[PDB]
RNA sequence: AGAGACCGAUAGCGCACAAGUAGAGUGAUCGAAAGAUGAAAAGCACUUUGAAAAGAGGGUUAAAUAGCACGUGAAAUUGUUGAAAGGGAAGCGCUUGUGACCAGACUUGCGCCCGGCGGAUCAUCCGGUGUUCUCACCGGUGCACUCCGCCGGGCUCAGGCCA
RNA sequence: CCGGGACCGAGGACCGCGCUCUGCAAGGAUGCUGGCGUAAUGGUCACCAGCGACCCGUCUUGAAACACGGACCAAGGAGUCAAGGUUUUGCGCGAGUGUUUGGGUGUAAAACCCGCACGCGUAAUGAAAGUGAACGUAGGUGAGAGCUUCGGCGCAUCAUCGA
RNA sequence: AGACUAAUCGAACCAUCUAGUAGCUGGUUACCGCCGAAGUUUCCCUCAGGAUAGCAGUGUCGACCUUCAGUUUUAUGAGGU
RNA sequence: GUCCCACCCAUACCCCGCCCUCAGGGUAGAAACGAUGCCCUGAGGAGUAGGCGGCCGUGGAGGUCAGUGACGAAGCCUAGG
C-alpha cells in the first residue's frame, strides 16, 4: 500500500488538434519544430492556440484591431490566430499589416485598399521566426448567446429558456410583488 | 448511425446501464407537466420563476401588420449607399452634392440614432424619427423630412 | 502552390491502392518502393526523387524519376539495364544515388535489393529427403 | 534460411482460459466470457478457482507475433504476393491460403525456393 | 416509411468539394494511387484537338 | 405497368404447395402444418433364399457416401468396435510422474590459398545515345600474371540440443 | 581483512565518471571443455498421487441455503424511429446566413443552375398608450499572457467606482 | 339456494376500441484498459415513489500564477459538560 | 503465571526481469520518418451501481486488390498444429 490521494491523473489541456484538416496538420508540424528549438515565448503560445476548438477562437473585428493600434503601436504586426471580420461601422480604415488564420472576403479587400498587407501564419514564421515586434489579440470569449443562460438561479439576473417572449410567458408569480413574491 | 452508440457497449451487462435498485419503470412521477404545484415545485421555482398567474389586459383579434415599423440606427446610415459611390463622399471629392436616402425603399420606418456621424450633409426621408437622431443629422448640415 | 510532396503523403497516409495491410505488419506493392514497406521515406510515388529495381531476364533493371517532367508520365522515368557483372552493377547503382545528392539515404537499400535479385537467379540445389521419427515403426511393416 | 538473432522467447502461460461452468453444460462454448454475477465466486477471485485474463499476461514487444522458428507468418494467395517477401527472408515466412488450387500451390513453392523464403505448409 | 432517407447539405460546401476534386485530377501521383493505368499517357491534363 | 443499400421457408401477407383449404364450435366466428432426387428416369432387366414384406448377387450413373422415407445432413438421445477408470456423487485449480500421439530446429554458409576444366572480355582509348552535367549504357579496340562460371584438395571464422 | 552456498545476465559500434594507469573488477557475461544431433529437450490428451475447491442467475443489511426460476439440445428473442428543445465536437460562409414550396434543365426519383418573398440574427423596455442607447482617444483604479526604443503599451477574463 | 340461462353466472358467449394503464414482480446478448459512489439535507394526500443540494465521470479553458493545507508552534477571544 | 534463546510462513516490505497506464525530455541548412514513428528517464496498478476510451465479429452498399475457385467455392466433422 502507498496511501495516495490521486493516481493515474491525466492532463487537462489538449495536446493535438481534433480537426483533420490536412493543411492545418502541416501548420502544426512547422510550429512544433519552431517551439522546440527557439527561446522565444511567442512560439509556444501560438502552438497551443492552434489546438483550440471554434468556440475558444472567437472572431476579431477590424474595429478591435484599430483600438489597439494607438499609443505607439502603429508600426507593429498584428497576429490573430482566428478569423478576421470586417466592421460596417468603421468608415476610415488605418494602414496596417495583419497575420491571421483566415480573412473574410470584405476584410481582405478593405485592408489592402487602404495600403495594407495580409499575411499568413506560414509567411509569418518566414519573416519573424522569433515574433519580434508583434502583438497578440483575442476575441470576446464570453460574447456568446449560450453563455447568458449559464448559472441560472434566484438573484442571479440570468436569461431563462422560454419558447417566446411576451406578457403571457412567465412574468407573473415570483416576478412581481403584486402576485405573491419576487424571485 | 447505430454502429457507434452506447447501446452497443451495454451488451453482456445486465440492466443496460439503468441500475439494479431503480429499475427504469414506465412512468414514475407522472406524464408531462404533472405535479407543477405539488411535487415538482422545487424544480419549477429554481428555474422558470413565473409560470403561474395572470398579468396584463387582453387583446381581441390582434393583427400584427398594424405594428410594423423596423428601425435602423444612425451609425449604419452610410452603409445604405453603394460602396463605389460611398468611398467618393468619405474621400472628399464631391464637395457640392448631397445624397437623398429613402429608408422605406430599404425596408425601414423609424430612424433611431445610436452612434456617430461624419460631417457630410445628407437628407433622410423616414416615417418616424427619434429626438436624439434628429439633432445629430442636423448638426452635420443635413435635414430629415417625414414622408408617410 | 497548393501541392507538394508533404501534402500527398497526408492524403495517402491512411489508405491507397498499393497498400497491403494485415496482422503482424503492413506492406506496399509499389514499383518505386525498396524494401516494400509503408513509410514516408520509402514511398516512391509521393517523393520527387525515387528509385526502383526490377529483375530483367539476365540482370537487374533500375528506373529513376526525372523531376523536370512530373506532369508528363510517359517520359518521366530514366531507365537503364545492368547485365555485365555483379560488382560492376553495385558500383553504378551506388554512384547513381549518392554522388549528386539524389536520395543519398537510399544508398544502402538500393545495393541490398540488387544483391537479392541477382542471388535469386542462380541454380537451386536439391533439398535432402525427409526422415521419419514416429512413423518409422509404421513403415517398417 | 535461418532467422535473425533474437532474445529467448518466453510465453508466460500456455493454457487457454476456459469459460466458467462450460464443462458441465453442452449449450455453452469454451470461449471465455467475463462473469457478471453479483455473488459469483470466480469474479470475486476466491482461492482455488479459474483465473481471469489480465494485461499483465502480455508478451515481450521484441518477440511478439513470432513463431518458435523466429519468423512471422504472412498469408499469400498467388505467385505475385510471395514476391513481396523478396527483401524479408530472415523475418517473415509464407503461408498459402486454404482455397488455393493444387496446381497454383506448386507454382508458389517453386518460386519461394528461389528467394529462400521459408514456407510453413508445403509438404502436400 | 417516414424515416429520414435524404439529407440536406449547403450549396456552398457542394461547390467547395467539386472544385477540390478537380484540382486533385491534375496530380499524377494521386491518379496512380487510385488504381488507374496511366503509365503511357503523354500529359496528365489530357486534351484532344477536337477530333471527336 | 416499371422499380428497391427490403425478407430469403420458425423470415416475408394467415396462404411460395388442390389456403381462407383440412379441422374445431348449436351459432356469431376461430383457422393451421406442408418448397429442393438427376444434365436426362436411364425409377434397378435376369438369377438365387423366403408364405410375404424384403435380403444377397448382378446392373444404370460423373456419384446410389443421390434409391421416390431421395441436395448438403449439425446438436440433444442410441447401437457396435477400440482405449481407460471406479471402498456412500461427479466435474474443476496449481505442480510432477507414466503411457499414447505430434509440431519445430538441424542435415551447412561465407571468405582465403593451390590445381584443373570451359567461356568472352577485365583495365585503357575512340565514336554514338541518355542523364541527377558528372555519372553511366551500347558499338569498336583488348587477346592471357586480367575478368567470370564450375569441379577437386587444404585452412580460418560463424552455425542445432542438454550440461 | 579472509572463507562457504543459493538465484539472476537486462543492454548491444565508440563517447562518461574514475583508478592500483605498457593496463583495469571503471555507464549490465565472457572464456575453456564434453556427450548427443533424435522423440533426447519441448508440446497436446487420458489416468493415478500431494494440496486447494459448496450451484448458477436474481431481490436483499445479509444466499451454498429448509428463499424463488432452471430435465436436455437446435433456431427465434428486448433502449428503436419521427417532430421539438439543450449543451459539447468537425466543417462552410460571416453582419449577415439558408438553392430544392416553386421554376429552368437532364445520360431522368440522381446530378447541375436561377430568383421574388419568408424564417432566425442585427435593439431594448412597459399591463398599455408609448418612448428608444458616446461628457472622455468608448471612462477611472488594482491584477494580467505577450511585446518593448527599457521608459512603457497592455488582449481574454475576474473585482470595484461611474456615464 | 344469488339458484339456473350449452362442463362458463354476486351479471353469459364472440369480434373490435386494444400493443387498454401500472409508483408493483420477472428478464435485458462480445472482450480488454483507466477513474469510481449513495442510503443524508429541504418540500410534496409523501412513507415500496418523485423534484432539490451533496457524493461520481467526461470535455476543457486561465496561469505553470509559487499559490495552498481534516497539521504543529507563538499571541489573543468565546463555553458551563 | 512470569522471563529468555533459536526456528516456521502471506497476494504485505527490499532487489531483478517482462506487460500496460500516466508524466517529463531528445529527433531537419533533413545521409529522411507507418513524425499517429523511433530513442532516453521516473512513478503507479483492488472494486458492485455508474461513466468514458480502444478494439473483435454478422447481414447488406460505393471504391479498390488487373484477388481465390469444377485440377473443387461455401458449409459440416476432427483428445492434429
Ligand atoms: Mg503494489
Ligand atoms: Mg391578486
Ligand atoms: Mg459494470
Ligand atoms: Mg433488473
Ligand atoms: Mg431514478
Ligand atoms: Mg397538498
Ligand atoms: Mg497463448
Ligand atoms: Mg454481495
Ligand atoms: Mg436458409
Ligand atoms: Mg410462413
Ligand atoms: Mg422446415
Ligand atoms: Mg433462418
Ligand atoms: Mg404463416
Ligand atoms: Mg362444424
Ligand atoms: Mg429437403
Ligand atoms: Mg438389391
Ligand atoms: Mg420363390
Ligand atoms: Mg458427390
Ligand atoms: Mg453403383
Ligand atoms: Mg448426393
Ligand atoms: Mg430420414
Ligand atoms: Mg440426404
Ligand atoms: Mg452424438
Ligand atoms: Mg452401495
Ligand atoms: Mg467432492
Ligand atoms: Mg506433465
Ligand atoms: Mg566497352
Ligand atoms: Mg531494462
Ligand atoms: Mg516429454
Ligand atoms: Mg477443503
Ligand atoms: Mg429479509
Ligand atoms: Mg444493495
Ligand atoms: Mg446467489
Ligand atoms: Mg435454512
Ligand atoms: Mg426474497
Ligand atoms: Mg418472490
Ligand atoms: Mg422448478
Ligand atoms: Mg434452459
Ligand atoms: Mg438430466
Ligand atoms: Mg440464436
Ligand atoms: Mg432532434
Ligand atoms: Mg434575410
Ligand atoms: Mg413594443
Ligand atoms: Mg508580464
Ligand atoms: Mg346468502
Ligand atoms: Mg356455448
Ligand atoms: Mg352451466
Ligand atoms: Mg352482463
Ligand atoms: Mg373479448
Ligand atoms: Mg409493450
Ligand atoms: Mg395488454
Ligand atoms: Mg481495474
Ligand atoms: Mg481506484
Ligand atoms: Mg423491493
Ligand atoms: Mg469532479
Ligand atoms: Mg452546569
Ligand atoms: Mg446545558
Ligand atoms: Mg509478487
Ligand atoms: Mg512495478
Ligand atoms: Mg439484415
Ligand atoms: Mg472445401
Amino acid at each position: 500500500g502507498i496511501d495516495l490521494r490521486w493516481k493515474h491523473v491525466r492532463s487537462s489541456h489538449r495536446k493535438a488538434p481534433k480537426s483533420d484538416n490536412v493543411y492545418l496538420k502541416l501548420l502544426v508540424k512547422l510550429y512544433r519544430f519552431l517551439a522546440r528549438r527557439t527561446e522565444a515565448p511567442f512560439n509556444k503560445v501560438v502552438l497551443r492556440r492552434l489546438f483550440m476548438s471554434r468556440i475558444n477562437r472567437p472572431p476579431v473585428s477590424l474595429s478591435r484591431i484599430a483600438r489597439n493600434l494607438k499609443n505607439g503601436n502603429e508600426k507593429k504586426t498584428v497576429v490573430v490566430v482566428a478569423t478576421v471580420t470586417d466592421d460596417n461601422r468603421l468608415l476610415q480604415v488605418p494602414k496596417m499589416e495583419v497575420a491571421a488564420l483566415r480573412f473574410t472576403a470584405k476584410a481582405r479587400a478593405r485592408i489592402e485598399a487602404a495600403g495594407g498587407r495580409t499575411l499568413t501564419l506560414d509567411q509569418l514564421a518566414l519573416e519573424k521566426p522569433t515574433g519580434a515586434n508583434t502583438l497578440l489579440l483575442r476575441g470576446p470569449k464570453n460574447a456568446r448567446e449560450a453563455v447568458k443562460h449559464f448559472g441560472f438561479g434566484p438573484h442571479k439576473h440570468k436569461k431563462p429558456y422560454v419558447r417566446s417572449k411576451g406578457r403571457k410567458f412567465e412574468r407573473a408569480r415570483g416576478r412581481r410583488r403584486s402576485r405573491g413574491f419576487k424571485v | 448511425p447505430t454502429r457507434f452508440s452506447k447501446t452497443r457497449k451495454h451488451r453482456g451487462h445486465v440492466s443496460a446501464g439503468k441500475g439494479r435498485v431503480g429499475k427504469h419503470r414506465k412512468h414514475p412521477g407522472g406524464r408531462g407537466m404533472a405535479g407543477g404545484q405539488h411535487h415538482h415545485r422545487t424544480n419549477l421555482d429554481k428555474y422558470h420563476p413565473g409560470y403561474f398567474g395572470k398579468v396584463g389586459m387582453r387583446h381581441f383579434h390582434l393583427l400584427r401588420n398594424h405594428y410594423w415599423r423596423p428601425s435602423i440606427n444612425i451609425d449604419k446610415l452610410w452603409s445604405l449607399v453603394p460602396s463605389d459611390v460611398r468611398e467618393q463622399y468619405l474621400s472628399g471629392q464631391k464637395k457640392d452634392t448631397a445624397p437623398v436616402i429613402d429608408l422605406l425603399s430599404h425596408g425601414y420606418a423609424k430612424l433611431l440614432g445610436k452612434g456617430r456621424l461624419p460631417e457630410i450633409p445628407v437628407v433622410v426621408r423616414a416615417r418616424y424619427v427619434s429626438a436624439e437622431a434628429e439633432r445629430k443629422v442636423k448638426e452635420a448640415g443635413g435635414v430629415v423630412e417625414l414622408v408617410a | 502552390s497548393n501541392v507538394s510532396a508533404d501534402l500527398i503523403w497526408e492524403v495517402s497516409r491512411n489508405y491507397n491502392s498499393f497498400l497491403v495491410k494485415q496482422r503482424t505488419g503492413t506492406f506496399s506493392r509499389d514499383a518505386l518502393n525498396l524494401t516494400n514497406q509503408h513509410s514516408r521515406k520509402h514511398a516512391g510515388f509521393v517523393n520527387d526523387k525515387a528509385l526502383g529495381i526490377v529483375p530483367a531476364e539476365k540482370g537487374v533493371k533500375v528506373i529513376a524519376k526525372k523531376v523536370k517532367a512530373a506532369n508528363k508520365p510517359a517520359s518521366s522515368l530514366y531507365t537503364v539495364t545492368y547485365k555485365s557483372t555483379a560488382r560492376k552493377a553495385y558500383k553504378a547503382i551506388a554512384s547513381q544515388a549518392a554522388k549528386h545528392g539524389y536520395r543519398a539515404d537510399l544508398r544502402q537499400a538500393a545495393v541490398a535489393r540488387a544483391s537479392a535479385i541477382l542471388r535469386s537467379q542462380r541454380p537451386v540445389k536439391p533439398e535432402p529427403p525427409k526422415k521419419l521419427r514416429g512413423a518409422a515403426a509404421r513403415r517398417a511393416a | 534460411v535461418a532467422a535473425k538473432k533474437h532474445v529467448p522467447i518466453v510465453k508466460k502461460r500456455t493454457k487457454r482460459f476456459m469459460r466458467h461452468q462450460s464443462d458441465r453444460f453442452k449449450c455453452l462454448d469454451s470461449a471465455w466470457r467475463k462473469p457478471k454475477g453479483i455473488d459469483n465466486r470466480v469474479r470475486r477471485r476466491f482461492k482455488g478457482n479459474l483465473a481471469m485474463p489480465s494485461i499483465g499476461y502480455g508478451s515481450n514487444k521484441k518477440t511478439k507475433h513470432m513463431m518458435p522458428s523466429g519468423h512471422k507468418a504472412f498469408l499469400v494467395h498467388n505467385v505475385k504476393d510471395v514476391e513481396l517477401l523478396l527483401m524479408h527472408n530472415r523475418t517473415y515466412a509464407a503461408e498459402i491460403a486454404h482455397n488455393v488450387s493444387s496446381r497454383k500451390r506448386i507454382d508458389i513453392i517453386t518460386r519461394a525456393k528461389q528467394l529462400g523464403v521459408k514456407v510453413t505448409n508445403a509438404k502436400a | 416509411i417516414w424515416r429520414k432517407w435524404h439529407v440536406k447539405i449547403n450549396q456552398g460546401q457542394k461547390r467547395f468539394a467539386t472544385a477540390s476534386a478537380l484540382a486533385a485530377s491534375a496530380v499524377a501521383p494521386l491518379l496512380m494511387a487510385r488504381g488507374h493505368q496511366v503509365s503511357t499517357v503523354p500529359e496528365v491534363p489530357l486534351v484532344v484537338d477536337s477530333a471527336a
